[PDB]
RNA sequence: CUAGAUCUAGCAGUGGCGCCCGAACAGGGACUUGA
């Protein structure tokens, strides 16, 4: 029939030889399936010479009928030579608007492909009696790859005969359809059924063809719309870690169509908690979070299918705390799908960097789904973005975009001047501690002798200098020109982070935003540069040695 | 035909790199060109028999609007270096860089006129991607000398020598270099005469039926950028601290550096907005540092066996910088250039510089995210070879190198 | 081959949420030796 692809083994290896215990009620069960597979013409039985072993492990799955058969290749998968993996899944929004849609399922398709005789020796199906699988077995590493390759190379001629028809294949489902009437649609469907039976496949005439909307791994495919499988949520008060993970997965899978989903406040509960039974209190924050999510999920919504002719637009609705959002619609209110981006690429970050990362991720998603980049409509002016990426140390470029006036907006609470100014004051500061006590100490200095020192508690040198500059700014005026001795403070300040994790830097920025202007510089130690060495010696009391 | 056999590093493993997403606008052209590429008998569809895979993409080069293709053999080259470094090696002349001007060429098309060892074709795996996972990638295999590789020319030099001899025999003053599919040339004469000789060389290559259908380059003008310092009279404590920090950061680079006379005025604490006129000792040290920095580095060399590194930063308004070094603090060249388009053009120029000077592709260090570049670098490419790369956070010390 | 109180059970391939280890770069701190 088809063209079987040879298969070899790893260098310097052979078949696995392993002796488990089975029950009795599952015996007649294995014999029945084995007989049906052998007499049908799929599996042979040659086990007199072949000294190999492939144990069995039956199990009762959902829709309890009985203990069905499986096969164990856990020890052979590693022995097998690594094969090529391709199918690493499509998205409903990545489809087209077709009228005549249909699906073509297949039963026992795996066993519909014989295997090379040179490798059938490695399938000793002991139980006795043996049955060597002459077709693609289950659990075998290269089973799905060979399956899809065979399917593609066998459907190639049909593709060449009907290029105007679309075929979005899958492991076993064959999504097909066009914008034609039902008549020649069913005619071509019968032609495809015949072309498939040419190779020995199965397709009935009363399957789930007019039965849809389909069920596609938790999706609902309608003629001119689509949506995820009908999702629900509990209505209790207590929450366990298991239930937390379950509902988080559910809401993250459903957020792709439902805009306005927050999982930050609800994901923070996992910090530290790792047991499988510890209960946690739903902080008022997460409480209102889940309440709003439920209220939003109280109404149904469906998507649409992308049209290659028309373009696609994007948009973003910021809400604070890094819980960004975005949608994609070709027309007003016709949101194709949505997503979410709240990752923390380092606690120290700002709003513009998060926006850049989000738009980059959206562009990548659109490229891998639709194959291009859409026009973005962001809540930010051109001059501010320009000044930012021009005064930065990277190249943050984005495609064509525009501004949208829909609060909340994006802006910079403060800026940084590249040149000191008169009327200000200088504060030579520094902060360190020891590796054992960590009771650091730091203060500030001025030209009029106005200095003051305060100690620290259990903090590293970095945090020590951070608290030092904190104390220095708490008593300073509005404008100042400060100098430091480490790159940590300068790197954290120049980045203009409008949000972070450590409450320390949060208070830093809170106290700094009120300042009308501010200036910062850096000079290294071990050289005696002005007040640097002076304050270092002053704070050297019982800190170094 | 004698397809010499070759393999990867001893007991090594073939490349199995993934394939980043592509755009349909380019995938259409890729499929359209691969149709004829296969019709011509250059490749053949295959299956998952081999787990190897190589990244692929399209481009839109200058002087045309077609959508050419290429391959990324970075891992293959890193693993098969020894092959072309020992078996089939070539010398690296140095006088070519002193010429008045040169003109890069492209003879990659001529490589397809020679099949390759069948046992080695298994390492030439390249799979085109698919949009929305519609259909698995249509795998293929380069049955002939692929492009973007240095082993194909390493083995084809045998015939390239005779192919070139008739022309260089008549023009000994001209010098030619061959690094990859792109060909080079040495010209030290009139520019019009240079272009006439280039046309004559094209006709020469076309002689035997082996058809071979930026633009120019001027390396004589490239010189090491001397680190320049400010020259003024009013040196506030802010500028004084700035200069002290710059000199201290340069000390570890330039051994003969001193800040003694400049470290005296710092002993007097004061604001950053007051002016202070330095004494003669300060001016003496200033002049000494100026005389020291203006001189190039003395004690550096080039190792043809070690690796290469070349950092790159950004200042503003297209004021780009760049450096090259093998070990830390070992500078070999500097310069200037005056967003993704600018960076791509700059790396292209610096790679051409490294090729004409040292004849080797360095390992850049781009100050940008990974996804952004990996996605938006192919659209603005024009060459045919691809060097390595990596990413690093820029500290506030290299930016002080220049404005 | 492993888990639970000699008996019973325990399977793999894909997409997510949450944790641990190793490699490379950056910043910081100490032990030996010499000037």
């Amino acid at each position: 029939p088809i063209e079987t692809v040879p298969v070899k083994l790893k260098p310097g290896m052979d078949g696995p030889k392993v002796k488990w215990p089975l029950t009795e009620e599952k015996i007649k069960a294995l014999v029945e399936i084995c007989t049906e597979m052998e007499k049908e013409g799929k599996i042979s039985k040659i086990g007199p010479e072949n000294p190999y072993n492939t144990p069995v492990f039956a199990i009762k799955k959902k829709d309890s009928t009985k203990w069905r058969k499986l096969v164990d290749f856990r020890e052979l998968n590693k022995r097998t030579q690594d094969f090529w993996e391709v199918q690493l899944i499509p998205h409903p929004a990545g489809l087209k608007k077709k009228k005549s849609v249909t699906v073509l399922d297949v039963g026992d398709a795996y066993f519909s492909v014989p295997l090379d005789e040179d490798f059938r020796k490695y399938t000793a199906f002991t139980i006795g009696i043996r049955y060597q699988y002459n077709v693609l077995p289950q659990g075998w590493k290269g089973s799905p790859a060979i399956f899809q390759s065979s399917m593609t190379k066998i459907l190639e001629p049909f593709k060449k005969q009907n290029p105007d028809i679309v075929i979005y294949q899958y492991m076993d489902d064959l999504y097909v359809g066009s914008d034609l009437e039902i008549g020649q649609h069913r005619t071509k469907i019968e032609e495809l059924r015949q072309h498939l039976l040419r190779w020995g496949l199965t397709t009935p005439d009363k399957k789930h063809q007019k039965e849809p909307p389909f069920l596609w791994m938790g999706y609902e495919l309608h003629p001119d719309k689509w949506t995820v499988q009908p999702i629900v949520l509990p209505e209790k008060d207590s929450w366990t870690v298991n239930d937390i993970c379950k509902l988080v997965g559910k809401l993250n899978w459903a957020s792709q169509i439902y805009p306005g989903i927050k999982v930050r406040q609800l994901s923070k509960l996992l910090r530290g908690t790792k047991a499988l039974t510890e209960v946690i209190p739903l902080t008022e924050e997460a409480e209102l979070e889940l309440a709003e999510n439920r209220e939003i999920l109280k109404e149904p919504v469906h998507g649409v299918y992308y049209d290659p002719s028309k373009d696609l637009i994007a948009e973003i609705q910021k809400q604070g705390q890094g819980q960004w959002t975005y949608q994609i619609y070709q027309e007003p209110f016709k949101n194709l799908k949505t997503g979410k981006y709240a990752r923390m690429r380092g606690a120290h970050t700002n709003d513009v960097k998060q926006l850049t990362e989000a738009v980059q991720k959206i562009t990548t998603e659109s490229i891998v789904i639709w194959g291009k980049t859409p026009k973005f409509k962001l809540p930010i002016q051109k001059e501010t973005w320009e000044t930012w990426w021009t005064e930065y140390w990277q190249a943050t470029w984005i495609p064509e975009w525009e501004f949208v006036n829909t609060p909340p907006l994006v802006k910079l609470w403060y800026q940084l001047e590249k040149e000191p100014i008169v009327g200000a004051e200088t504060f030579y500061v520094d902060g360190a501690a020891n590796r054992e006590t960590k009771l650091g100490k730091a203060g500030y200095v001025t030209n009029k002798g106005r200095q003051k020192v305060v100690p620290l508690t259990n903090t590293t040198n970095q945090k020590t200098q951070l608290q030092a500059i904190y104390l220095a700014l708490q008593d300073s005026g509005l404008e100042v020109n400060i100098v430091t001795d480490s790159q940590y403070a300068l790197g954290i300040i120049q980045a203009q982070p409008d949000k972070s994790e450590s409450e320390l830097v949060n208070q830093i920025i809170e106290q700094l935003i009120k300042k009308e202007k501010v200036y910062l510089a850096w000079v290294p130690a071990h050289k005696g540069i002005g007040g640097n060495e002076q304050v270092d010696k002053l704070v050297s009391a019982g800190i170094r040695k | 035909i004698e397809t010499v056999p070759v393999k990867l590093k001893p007991g090594m493993d073939g490349p199995k790199v993934k394939q980043w997403p592509l755009t349909e606008e380019k995938i259409k052209a890729l499929v359209e060109i691969c149709t004829e590429m296969e019709k011509e008998g250059k490749i053949s569809k295959i299956g998952p028999e081999n787990p190897y895979n190589t990244p692929v993409f399209a481009i839109k080069k200058k002087d045309s609007t077609k959508w050419r293709k290429l391959v990324d053999f970075r891992e293959l080259n890193k693993r098969t270096q020894d092959f072309w470094e020992v078996q089939l090696g070539i010398p690296h002349p140095a006088g070519l860089k002193k010429k008045k001007s040169v003109t890069v060429l492209d003879v990659g098309d001529a490589y397809f006129s020679v099949p390759l060892d069948e046992d080695f074709r298994k390492y030439t795996a390249f799979t085109i991607p698919s949009i929305n996972n519609e259909t698995p990638g249509i795998r293929y295999q380069y049955n002939v000398l692929p492009q973007g590789w240095k082993g194909s020319p390493a083995i084809f030099q045998s015939s390239m020598t005779k192919i070139l001899e008739p022309f260089k025999k008549q023009n000994p003053d001209i010098v030619i270099y061959q690094y990859m599919d792109d060909l080079y040339v040495g010209s030290d004469l009139e520019i019009g005469q240079h272009r006439t000789k280039i046309e004559e060389l094209r006709q020469h290559l076309l002689r035997w039926g082996l058809t071979t259908p930026g633009y120019e380059l001027h390396p004589d003008k490239w010189t090491v950028q001397p680190i320049v310092l400010p020259e003024k009279d009013s040196w506030t404590v802010n500028d004084i601290q700035k200069l002290v920090g710059k000199l201290n950061w340069a000390s570890q680079i330039y051994p003969g550096i001193k800040v003694r006379q400049l470290s005296k005025l710092l002993r007097g604490t004061k604001a950053l907005t007051e002016v202070i006129p330095l004494t003669e000792e300060a001016e003496l040290e200033l002049a000494e540092n100026r005389e020291i920095l203006k001189e190039p580095v003395h004690g550096v060399y080039y190792d043809p066996s070690k690796d290469l590194i070349a950092e790159i930063q950004k200042q503003g308004q297209g004021q780009w910088t760049y450096q090259i070094y093998q070990e830390p603090f070992k500078n070999l060249k500097t310069g200037k250039y005056a967003d993704v388009k600018q960076l791509t053009e700059a790396v292209q120029k610096i790679t051409t510089e490294s090729i004409v000077i040292w004849g080797k592709t360095p390992k850049f260090k781009l100050p940008i995210q990974k996804e952004t570049w990996e996605t938006w670098w192919t659209e603005y490419w024009q060459a045919t070879w691809i060097p390595e790369w990596e990413f690093v956070n820029t500290p506030p010390l290299v930016k002080l190198w220049y404005q």
